[PDB]
This record gives structure tokens, C-alpha cells and sequence, in this order.
């Protein structure tokens, strides 16, 4: 039907540029009207001054060479064969040409206990003690000294104290804080080193292998490698003997040994004896797990068979 | 999604969409051709030749009518509708438009298309008050000390920033047809860079109703001659279109303008603001002082801090300033027997109940005194005891300690 003039658009929007100016809309909702394109009428204070017409498949034009920093004032006409429909108006200010911190001081580690350490810093930038009355947000990150390039664990902090959670025990950590505020951003603090505390083991000793020793039968060797979960600083290691695997743990005959030595020695021992074996470690802080019974018979004596 | 509020739910400004204030409204002329039928005249040049097409202008019959409904309808280039006013009202006689809106509109522009050439000499009004008193918008002339008493093209200085302008820039008497006068408010003002944040200029867009007069009429020089009844009949004012384009005046505190009860528009006013142009804080929201909402900063009113015990409440500066800028409500008539500038206490002979808290209406529990018994009328606000008389116990002062014998004397009671 081109007998009617066409209806209002359903929306208008407009964004504002330095020279450009994006306008954005919706077609009208009676589809009932048959619509050829639309009109955009721009000026600065009336929109009067220029016309510019596109098809009606276009729901978005870019009116460009335009004066920064001025207001101006967009219509949009639907038209057709018979004529211009009632215009949408919408005004815009274009944004001027001109287009766009310090890193905090004082960091230091304070260690609680094996899984969380404290954070404090200083800034030169407020006035007085502590001051959170500006939209600035902290960013921490930390990483393992002892693998190369670790990859580094970002969280976004709102006051001066921050608690680091999830971490391993007896490990070396470096910090680095970062001031945020609107588009510009400050680069990372100075790195201050925060070594977790001692905790006790949570798993047992690998590698766990019994060999007799050469030449004496009675005397066997007994090797095993450190755990993966140490959580601390090698103490000593036990070595629990008994000749029955189902018998109770403080029946097992007790060995001592030195954080030092990964390797002992077990004399006076019955010949063509099976025996079982199990290792646990030990730190500052507690005893770790007893590891798997290794089961190693004893050689045979000269008489008989 | 709300405009007047964030994502979150914090204030944020917002204003009503920008619209042609005087589309579809009904506009008073002073003077309209047709009534009675009259011949018009409608000049065409060729080159030196000036050939004349008279037409017939009929109030009576809508094909041949021009009303004043012609100056705010649809505006088709195709099909043109304009208002034609009665032939040749040269001055001192002046052709006057009245576009009457019952509310404050933050005017931008004020256009006007022509059918026939644009005056020799336009001014545009606008009303503060509801057309009470007129104030001077923007003038046009080729004269403009002669005729407005305004110097030509005058320099818009920061202490005037309010002074109304003449030009000869749109007076032009070609084109005879379709010629243009577009008047921008804000346009040559100083302050206009930092609108938002100026109350000068604020002020100035302001308007509740445009008034439009037509004082001289562009003449070839025919007009004071013996056989003058066809070139009379050529001269006169027509618009095809007239446009009052701006914002509804809601101070930022309103996404939009809806009707009120007395059928006038109104600001659907939000920011715990209140007032036909939001204007003013809603009521018992007065906390802080009133202020216009800002890109930067939304200024919403601030309810008083009562405690669930007062419906009214009135503001101090001298303490709002003692508060940092941050608090100056004081609450009036607290209910519920409780005192003081946000109710945080119990009335003068009321003790606290410590089990309730201070919002509830049980948070004060009656002394209860006795008349004869007790000295004094206001109890302990902790324990509930009252200052009971030489030789009496007791939380309400009515009990005669144990060795003491109750006396027929009003002043020692036992
Ligand atoms: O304005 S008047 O009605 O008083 O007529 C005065 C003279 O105008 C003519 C032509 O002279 S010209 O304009 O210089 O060309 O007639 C023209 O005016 C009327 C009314 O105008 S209107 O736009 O229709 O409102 C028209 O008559 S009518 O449609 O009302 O019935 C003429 O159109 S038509 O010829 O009837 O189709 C119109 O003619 S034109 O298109 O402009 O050329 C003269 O009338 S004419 O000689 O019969 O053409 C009038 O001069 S006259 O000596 O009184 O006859
Ligand atoms: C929070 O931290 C993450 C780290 O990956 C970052 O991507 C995000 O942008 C931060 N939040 C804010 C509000 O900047
Ligand atoms: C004016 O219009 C009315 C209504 O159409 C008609 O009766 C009358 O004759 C018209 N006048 C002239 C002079 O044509
Ligand atoms: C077209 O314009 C004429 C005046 O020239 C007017 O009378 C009429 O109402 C307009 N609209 C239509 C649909 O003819
Ligand atoms: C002309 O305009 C003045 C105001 O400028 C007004 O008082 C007067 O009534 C108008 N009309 C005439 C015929 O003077
Ligand atoms: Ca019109």
C-alpha cells in the first residue's frame, strides 16, 4: 500500500565521534506501509542544515566530516513514492580531539601459615594513612621461584591487605602489586619474597626397593627416593620391619634414620625369613604416611638344600 | 531497562527524548486569508520578468484553505500545507504566530520553512510564566537599530550571555519559495561548551510558550503605486512549517513527560524528586539540598534518617555543614514516645527497652511514676527505676520500704 505516507521509525540511536557521528535505528512497526528508504537530516542546532538518503535495507549510517566538539541535532524520515513521514529527533555532542600512576611502595610479606600470607603497601599518592575514597582497584599476582617462567595468578584486591589462598608449604613466593583507575594503568611493584611454613607430609616415600647386601646374608639394603608432598624441610625417615604384613603398626620393629641418608642398612636378620617393609618421613611440624609393604624374603643358609 | 537507574540500581541522570514541542499543537495567528474569500497572487521569476500566478484563497472549502493546522502538521515536501496570513500587512500592521506549550521545554531551535519570501523584519519571544510576560528571543532584519532597537550582529559577551540577537543573515528576500529562518539557542553563546554545569544558560533554553511576529514585509517596489490591487494582492506570510525543537525541563530527574490529572504535561520525576519540572525534593526527602542532576554526578534527594518513627522531617545548614556536606535532616513530631533529631531516643519520662530495637514502635516503655510517690517525673533509661522519695522503693515508686510506715502527708510519703 504506497497510498499512505510512512509511519514513524520504532527507534532511534546515536553515538557521538571526534569527526563522525553513528546513527542506528529500527524500521517502523507497521510493515503494512511500503517503505523506499530513509532520511537523515543533521546540523549543528537545527537539523535543517544537511539530507542525506539511503535505501531501506540500511539500519546504520556514519555521518562523517563533521566539527568536533559540537552539538547537533539528527532526524530520521521514513519515505516513500508519496512522501516523508513523521521524523524521530535525537541530539548529540561529538567528543573533542584530545584522547588519553605511580606503582605502590612498602610491599611487605607477612607469613600466617602454610596456605595464606598477608600483603601491605604504602601509596605517596593519598594524602593521609589510609584513604579509599577514589574508584581504584590493586591487582596481585605471584608465582614459584623455583620452576622458570611460571605462569603468573592474578586477583583483583579492594583494600591495602590482601590473603593469598591456595598455596604449597616450604615454597618461595614473589609478589607484585599494580594501581588501577579508569583507561590508565601503573606497572607492577617491587618483588618481596614470602616462604610458606612447614607442614606435615601428605604422602608417603617412592621408590621403595630391598636388596640383600653382598657377601652378607643377614645384612640387606634398603632404598627409597623422597616424596612428592615433603610440605617441609627432611627431618629423618622410620622403617617399621615384622616378619607378619597383618600385624599391628607398633609391633613392627622400629629403625631410625637421618634426613641426610635416602639409603640404610637392617642387620641381624633370620636367614629364609620373609620379610615386610614400610617408610614414613618426618618434618619439624609432624610424622607423614607409612608407604606400601615391600615384601623380601632372606637367602638361604648353606645346610640343607 | 530503566534510564533514571544503573545495573546495579544507583541513580543515574536522565532525560526526556528529543521532540519538536510544537508538532500536532494548535497555534493562535493573528491573521489567516480566506475569511472571506480572497485573490492571492504568487510570483515566479524569469530572469528580468516577473510572471504572476493568482490563486484563490477559501476558508471555507479545505482545497483552497490555508489555517494556522498547516504550520504543525506532517511536513511532506510532496504534498506542501502551509498557513497563508491575509495580503500585504506591511508595518507598522505585524503578523503574529503563539505556540502555547503548559509546560518548561529546554529549547535548541525554533525553524520556520516558508511558502512564500521570508520578512524583511522577524522576531522570536518565548514566555518564563505561561504567557503571562514575554521575553525576547532572536531577532532578523535588514534595520535592525530602526526596527528592534538592537544593534546588527551584536557580540555575545560572557556577562550578556541572555541577550537577545539581530541578524540579517536569513532576511534575504530570494528564494521567493521554501526559504528558511533556523534560530539555534546555544549558538554564539560563550558557556555553551559546559552546558550542563551552566545555570545561565539553563535558564535560556527555558520556555513554555514561543511567540513568532512578522513586522515587514519584502516588497519589488510595486506596493505604492496607482494600479497596486494585483501587486498588493502578491505580498504576504505563509509557513509551510514551524518547529520548536528541544528537551522537556526535568533537570535531569526524569526519563520522560507524561500527562497529569489537570490534562497539562508533567515530569514523571524520579531521584526522590518531586514538582512539575522536578524542581524540588519529593516529601521527608530532605536530607541534603536540592541540585540539578549532572553527567557526572546524579543529585538524588535524600530521605530523613528517622528510624521508622516520623513522616515528616525539615532541614538545618548550619548542621548540614557540620555533618561535612553530607546530612542536615531533621525529623519533626517523632511518634511512638520517642526524641530527638533522627527519634535515636526515648521521650522525656520514657525508659529504653533494651529487647526491642530503636525502629520498633515498642522500643519505649512508659516510667510510670507515681504522682505522690516518686520526686521526679523522668526514670533511669537502662534499669526503669525512678527517683523515688526519702523512705520508698520500687520501679513505679509505690511500695513503703520495709521498717517505714505510709504517712497522710503529701511531701513524705512514708
Ligand atoms: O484567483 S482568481 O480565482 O480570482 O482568478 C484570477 C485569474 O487567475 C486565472 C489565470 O490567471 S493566472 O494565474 O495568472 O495564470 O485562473 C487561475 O485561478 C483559478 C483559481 O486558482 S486555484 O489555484 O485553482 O485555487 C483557477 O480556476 S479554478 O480551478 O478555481 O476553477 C484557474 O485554473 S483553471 O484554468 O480553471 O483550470 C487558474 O488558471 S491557471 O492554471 O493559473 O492558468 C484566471 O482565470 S482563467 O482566465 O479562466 O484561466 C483569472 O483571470 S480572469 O481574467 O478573471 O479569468
Ligand atoms: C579481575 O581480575 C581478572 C584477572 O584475570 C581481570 O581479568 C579482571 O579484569 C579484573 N577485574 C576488573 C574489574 O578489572
Ligand atoms: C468557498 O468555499 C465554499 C465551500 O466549498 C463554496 O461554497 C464557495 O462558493 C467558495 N467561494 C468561492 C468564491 O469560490
Ligand atoms: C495536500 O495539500 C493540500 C493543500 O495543498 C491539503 O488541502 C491536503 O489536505 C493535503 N493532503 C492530502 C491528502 O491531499
Ligand atoms: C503588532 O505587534 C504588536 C507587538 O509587537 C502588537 O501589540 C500588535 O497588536 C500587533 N498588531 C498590530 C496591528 O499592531
Ligand atoms: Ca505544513
Amino acid at each position: 500500500g504506497e497510498t499512505r505516507v510512512p509511519e514513524v521509525p520504532s527507534s532511534l540511536h546515536v553515538r557521538p565521534l571526534v569527526t563522525s557521528i553513528v546513527v542506528s535505528w529500527t524500521p517502523p512497526e507497521n510493515q503494512n506501509i511500503v517503505v523506499r528508504g530513509y532520511a537523515i537530516g543533521y546540523g549543528i542546532g537545527s537539523p535543517h542544515a544537511q539530507t542525506i538518503k539511503v535505501d531501506y535495507k540500511q539500519r546504520y549510517y556514519t555521518i562523517e566530516n563533521l566539527d568536533p566538539s559540537s552539538h547537533y541535532v539528527i532526524t530520521l524520515k521514513a519515505f516513500n513514492n508519496v512522501g516523508e513521514g513523521i521524523p524521530l529527533y535525537e541530539s548529540a555532542v561529538t567528543r573533542p580531539h584530545t584522547v588519553p600512576m605511580m606503582p605502590p611502595v612498602g610491599v611487605q610479606a607477612s607469613i600466617l601459615s602454610h596456605d595464606t600470607i598477608r600483603i601491605t603497601w604504602a601509596d605517596n599518592s593519598l594524602p593521609k594513612h589510609q584513604k579509599i575514597t577514589d574508584s581504584r582497584y590493586y591487582t596481585v599476582r605471584w608465582k614459584t621461584n623455583i620452576p622458570a617462567n611460571t605462569k603468573y595468578k592474578n586477583a583483583n584486591a579492594t583494600t591495602l591487605s590482601y590473603l593469598v589462598t591456595g598455596l604449597k608449604p616450604n615454597t618461595l613466593y614473589e609478589f607484585s602489586v599494580m594501581v588501577t583507575k579508569g583507561r590508565r594503568s601503573s606497572t607492577w611493584s617491587m618483588t618481596a619474597h614470602g616462604a610458606t611454613f612447614e607442614l606435615v607430609p601428605t604422602s608417603p616415600p617412592k621408590d621403595v626397593t630391598v636388596v640383600s647386601k653382598e657377601g652378607k646374608p643377614r645384612t640387606i639394603i634398603v632404598n627409597w627416593q623422597p616424596p612428592s608432598e615433603a610440605n617441609g624441610k627432611i627431618t629423618g625417615y622410620i622403617i617399621y620391619y615384622s616378619t607378619d604384613v597383618n600385624a599391628e603398626i607398633h609391633d613392627w620393629v622400629i629403625e631410625p634414620v637421618v634426613g641426610n641418608r635416602l639409603t640404610h642398612q637392617i642387620q641381624e636378620l633370620t636367614l629364609d625369613t620373609p620379610y615386610y617393609f614400610k617408610i614414613q618421613a618426618r618434618n619439624s611440624k609432624g610424622m607423614g604416611p607409612m608407604s606400601e609393604a615391600v615384601q623380601f624374603r632372606t637367602p638361604k643358609a648353606l645346610g640343607s638344600a | 531497562p530503566d534510564p533514571c537507574s544503573d545495573e546495579n540500581g544507583h541513580p543515574r541522570r536522565c532525560i526526556p527524548d528529543f521532540v519538536n514541542a510544537a508538532f500536532g499543537k494548535d497555534v493562535r495567528v493573528s491573521s489567516t486569508c480566506g475569511r472571506p474569500p480572497a485573490r492571492y497572487c504568487v510570483v515566479s521569476e524569469r530572469g528580468e520578468e516577473r510572471l504572476r500566478s493568482c490563486h484563490l484563497c477559501n476558508a471555507s472549502d479545505p482545497k483552497k484553505a490555508h489555517p494556522p493546522a498547516f504550520l504543525t502538521d506532517l511536513n511532506n515536501p510532496h504534498n506542501l500545507t502551509c498557513w497563508q496570513s491575509e495580503n500585504y500587512l506591511q508595518f507598522p500592521h505585524n503578523v503574529t504566530l503563539t505556540l502555547s506549550l503548559g509546560k518548561k521545554f529546554e529549547v535548541t531551535y525554533v525553524s520556520l520553512q516558508f511558502c512564500s519570501p521570508r520578512p524583511e523584519s522577524m522576531a522570536i519571544y518565548k514566555s518564563m510564566d505561561y504567557g503571562r510576560t514575554w521575553v525576547p528571543f532572536q531577532f532578523y532584519s535588514t534595520q535592525c537599530r530602526k526596527m528592534y532597537n538592537r544593534p546588527h550582529r551584536a557580540p555575545i559577551t560572557k556577562q550578556n550571555e541572555q541577550e537577545a540577537v539581530c541578524t540579517d543573515s536569513h532576511t534575504d528576500m530570494r528564494p521567493l519559495s521554501g526559504g528558511l529562518i533556523a534560530f539555534s539557542t546555544l549558538d554564539g553563546r560563550p558557556s555553551a561548551h559546559d552546558f550542563d554545569n551552566s545555570p545561565v544558560l539553563q535558564d535560556w533554553v527555558t520556555a513554555t510558550d514561543i511567540r513568532v511576529a512578522f513586522s515587514r514585509l519584502h516588497t519589488f517596489g510595486d506596493e505604492n503605486e496607482d494600479d497596486s490591487e494585483l501587486a498588493r494582492d502578491s505580498y504576504f506570510y505563509a509557513v509551510s512549517d514551524l518547529q520548536v525543537g528541544g528537551r522537556c525541563k526535568c533537570n535531569g530527574h526524569a526519563a520522560r513527560c507524561v500527562r497529569d490529572r489537570d490534562d497539562s504535561l508533567v515530569c514523571d520525576c524520579r531521584h526522590n524528586t518531586a514538582g512539575p519540572e522536578c524542581d524540588r525534593c519529593k516529601p521527608f526527602h530532605y536530607d541534603r539540598p536540592w541540585q540539578r542532576a549532572t553527567a557526572r554526578e546524579a543529585n538524588e534527594c535524600v530521605a530523613c534518617n528517622c528510624n521508622l518513627h516520623a513522616r515528616r522531617c525539615r532541614f538545618n545548614m548550619e548542621l548540614y555543614k557540620l555533618s561535612g556536606r553530607k546530612s542536615g535532616g531533621v525529623c519533626l513530631n517523632c511518634r511512638h514516645n520517642t526524641a530527638g533529631r533522627h527519634c535515636h531516643y526515648c521521650k522525656e519520662g520514657y525508659y529504653r527497652d533494651m529487647g526491642k530495637p530503636i525502629t520498633h514502635r515498642k522500643a519505649c516503655k512508659a516510667c510510670d511514676c507515681h504522682p505522690v510517690g516518686a520526686a521526679g517525673k523522668t526514670c533511669n533509661q537502662t534499669t526503669g527505676q525512678c527517683p523515688c522519695k526519702d523512705g520508698v522503693t520500687g520501679i513505679t515508686c509505690n511500695r513503703c520500704a520495709k521498717g517505714y510506715q505510709q504517712s497522710r502527708s503529701p511531701i513524705a510519703p512514708c
